[PDB]
RNA sequence: GGCUCAGGACAACGGUUGCACCCCCCGCGGCGGUCCUAGCCGGACACCGCUGGCAACCCGGCGCCAAGACGUGCGCGCAAGGGCGGGCGCCCGGGCGAGCAGCGUGACGCAGCGACGGCCCGCCCGGGCUUCCGGGGCAUCACCCGGUCGGCGCGGUCGCGGCGCGCCGAGGGCCCGACGCCUGGCGGAGAAUCAGGGUUCGACUCCGGAGAGCGGGCCUGCGAGACGGCCCGCAC
């Protein structure tokens, strides 16, 4: 009343009353979430590569020994 | 309601110990799930809250399970057909109703879609071309909410043979 | 040789408890998958057992025996921890249980003198041992197999005829 | 029975260690959980209020502690109630205060200043090894803390260097004959000496028998024994050696200082 | 947390074991891969406005609006459970005194996390049960018990177990005092008395147990059979 809207703007003429009192936009992305969320994402990647990248290493280590843990399928 | 403290026993001796505080909800049991084979109507499965906030399912109707051939190694989902012997009482195989133990009778199809082609053993292989299996279960209802088992073999294949054949 | 005749007691003993049809349930090994009987090959042990792990020795019967007893300390599923004790048989009349009798001292010290008491201890005794009587016998802890049962039976040294009761704390 | 956990702890009921008045009020602080146990700590505020002196009331230790102002083992800790226990680093930037927490042979902890060269690091000792989830081989010890994919080399009872900044093994000294220990419970504790014998029974305890470096010998169980080296301490410790005086020469001590 | 000691006499309680029969919030440290509109999803209620019932207590109907609320859910396979996988008289690593853990593989099932990322693991405090020893008086109470004793099987439970049910057998305790009855009976750490040996008490400061008029039942929640929480009967 004035989906995949990039831009994310909007109006402010709403209701005066002097002060002028408008309700506070939720559900709006700026660049604080936007930020947030790719901050998340890129921790979230490098906390698995360093856990596999350890897997790796003591994997190459104990050549002179057994191993048993769970085998990634797919 | 239903517990099963101690202190409403009698002793060793035969004496009576005597109460001395009420009822506590660590010792309490609940109503049995009576599993019941379904031969509005469907599979149905509750859930319960334990203690701890532990999830329990116990099965009220199901029809179907996972089984195994342990000897050649094939396992498939089969259809129970009914419940046809119950070393508790013969109360419970009238009813159908599923507890661990129970044998029971599955459908062939599953299996002899691919078997009756290989040499394995020659009783499996008469039960395959018919059409039912004798199988056991071997989980729990009530507990986990599944009823699955695996397929007779020898010496307790023969001893539960010969307890129904004459029936 | 030596091997193939014990698999033939084992492999021939299931066969007639499958012919006992006035038992009303076929009683197995939890360990060994049923299967491995109609093997005619002997590459596949037949029995489960291990051992106790205190210095104890498993007996040649359990292990050559044909007996099924969940509750049994060598072919069964219990575990042996905490203490071990020693006591006399006092009675032997259940089926796979004893009652044990125990004898110890009590010291009063108003009178600067003892007392002689005992207790009475239930256990279970596994058909791989025989015990009469007025036999001395060693008994483990185990997790509660019933309402007064929390023994298991691991070791019997026989006791001679007519031998008088004595006291005999332990 | 209670229906629930404890919250409160009456003063009369509190470790003797702790050296708590009597007459100071009808309760005592209950410790959090945390890296040690009830048994095994001592509050943050009986440090800071009962000892250094720097508050004289628990508003002023709370606003000491929420204005950040001391340092954990590298990790500023708000809780007045924040359990503090043995080979613990302690550190005030504010006034250049280091010290490690250790034991005293009169069996109460104490804080023994340090340098900067030995702070970046603490000693654990490994009690518990077990397999994880997808059967990943882990590693527990006294603190609290658990560490992934160990050296296959450290077995339990052993004793392991972490520095500080990152839980990184670097060296791990074994449980044998010969090796300075300190002991960390029980009668004895406080006391340092090098181990002479081990004896096991079986499903029973363990019994070390350790001798001091005058020639006293004494026992105790496997639970509470520490290495603090390999024959040589790896840190700082009291100015006295762990020797514990008799009633006679502690009596002429107090008569000298009087 | 605070109050009290009615009830309960192989029980509670005190010391000594164990769970290889168990559950656990906060906190500390780790770990963090999820089968088949993602510049940010959907609909509501509360407060509030209008119209109202009733002595009181209590609420009704209509109406626009928010979420670290509810629901759906973007994603590198992953919850519970189930089958198979050691020996040849015994003993001489992930871990034990102790064949216990974990893993692979054939089938089932898609549980939990995810519109500002927490499912899971360990420790800690706490709890539940459990071994051994101690644990009032009366013989004008001498024989007692019949799920009482044991075995097999299932169920239920966080979990072992006659804890419950079916079947089988017959057992278990007793002058080293069973069973029954009585107590103006909570227990211990301790108190009074005073050569030494002891006698009597222990409502009350600390620990532990039990209860909230009597008797029962239950929801929420990690945790209560809770009563300054709800439902019923009885007496007020
Ligand atoms: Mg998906
Ligand atoms: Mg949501
Ligand atoms: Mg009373
Ligand atoms: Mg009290
Ligand atoms: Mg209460
Ligand atoms: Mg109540
Ligand atoms: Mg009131
Ligand atoms: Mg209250």
């Amino acid at each position: 009343l004035f989906t995949k809207v990039d831009p994310k703007d909007q109006m402010l003429v709403c209701e005066l009353i002097k002060k002028l009192k408008y309700p506070k936009v939720q559900r709006v992305v700026t660049d604080e979430k936007y930020a947030r969320k790719q901050r998340v994402i890129a921790e979230k990647k490098e906390i698995m590569r360093k856990s596999l990248q350890q897997l790796e290493e003591y994997k190459a280590l104990l050549s002179r020994m057994g191993k048993q843990h769970n085998i990634r399928i797919y | 309601g239903i517990t099963h403290d101690k202190m409403y026993k009698r002793s060793k001796t035969g004496a009576v110990q005597g109460k001395w505080h009420k009822k506590r909800k660590y010792n309490l049991g609940r109503q049995p799930a009576n599993t019941k084979l379904i031969v509005n109507e469907g599979q149905k499965i509750s859930t319960i809250r334990c203690r701890g906030g532990n999830i329990k399912r116990r099965a009220l109707r199901l029809s179907h399970g996972s089984f195994a051939w342990g000897s050649a190694d094939i396992s498939h989902k089969a259809r129970i057909l009914q419940v046809v012997y119950n070393s508790t009482s013969n109360e419970l195989v009238r009813t159908n109703t599923l507890v661990k133990g129970c044998v029971v009778q599955i459908d062939s199809a599953p299996f002899k879609s691919a078997l009756s082609n290989d040499t394995l053993d020659k009783e499996i292989l008469d039960q395959i071309r018919g059409d039912h299996i004798l199988a056991r279960i071997s989980s729990r209802p009530g507990q986990v909410g599944t009823a699955d088992g695996y397929i007779l073999e020898g010496p307790e294949l023969l001893f539960y043979q010969k307890k129904l054949a004459p029936k | 040789r030596r091997a193939l005749e014990r698999a033939e007691t084992l492999r021939k003993a299931a066969y007639e408890m499958a012919e006992n049809q006035h038992e009303r349930a076929y009683h197995k090994q939890s360990q060994i998958f049923q299967g491995r009987f109609l093997r005619k090959d002997n590459a596949r042990c037949l029995r489960f057992y291990k051992s106790i792990g205190m210095g104890y020795h498993t007996p040649i019967t359990a292990i050559n025996g044909t007996y099924i007893d969940k509750k049994c300390p060598f072919t069964g599923n219990v575990s042996i921890r905490g203490r071990i004790l020693r006591g006399v048989v006092h009675s032997a009349k259940m089926q796979r249980s004893i009652i044990v009798r125990r004898d110890y001292l009590h010291f009063v010290q108003k009178y600067k003198r003892y007392e002689r008491r005992h207790k009475h201890v239930a256990a279970h005794l596994s058909p791989c041992f025989r015990v009469k009587e007025g036999d001395i016998v060693t008994i483990g802890e185990c997790r509660p197999l019933s309402k007064t049962i929390r023994f298991n039976v691991i070791k019997v040294e026989p006791v001679s005829e007519a031998a008088k009761k004595r006291f005999s704390p332990f | 029975m209670a229906r629930g956990v404890r919250k409160h702890l009456k003063r009369l009921n509190a470790p003797k260690h702790w050296l708590l008045d009597k007459m100071g009020g009808i309760w005592a602080p209950r410790p959090t959980n945390g890296p040690h146990g009830l048994r095994e700590c001592i509050p943050l505020i009986l440090i800071l209020r009962n000892r250094l002196h720097y508050a004289n009331t628990y508003a002023e230790t709370s606003m000491i502690l929420q204005d950040k102002n001391v340092l954990i083992d590298g990790k500023p800790r708000t809780d007045p109630t924040f359990p503090v226990g043995f080979m613990d680093v302690f550190e005030i930037p504010k006034v250049h205060k280091t010290f490690r927490v250790l034991y005293d042979v009169k069996g109460r902890f104490t804080l023994v200043p340090i340098q900067s060269n030995e702070a970046g690091f603490k000693l654990c000792r490994v009690q518990k090894i077990f397999l994880g989830d997808k059967g990943m081989p882990y590693l527990s010890t006294h603190d609290a803390r658990t560490i992934r994919f160990p050296h296959p080399d450290i077995k339990t009872n052993d004793t392991i260097k972490i520095n500080l900044k990152t839980g990184k093994i670097d060296e791990w000294y074994k449980f044998d004959i010969g090796k300075i220990v300190m002991v960390t419970g029980g009668r004895n504790c406080g006391r340092i000496g090098t181990i002479q014998a081990i004896d096991k029974h079986m499903g029973s305890y363990t019994m070390i028998r350790m001798k001091d470096t005058e020639g006293t010998e004494f026992l105790t169980r496997l639970c509470n024994v520490f290495v603090i080296g390999n024959d040589s301490p790896a840190v700082a410790i009291p100015t006295t050696k762990g020797i514990r005086p008799d009633i006679i020469k502690n009596r002429e001590l107090r008569l000298r200082s009087i």
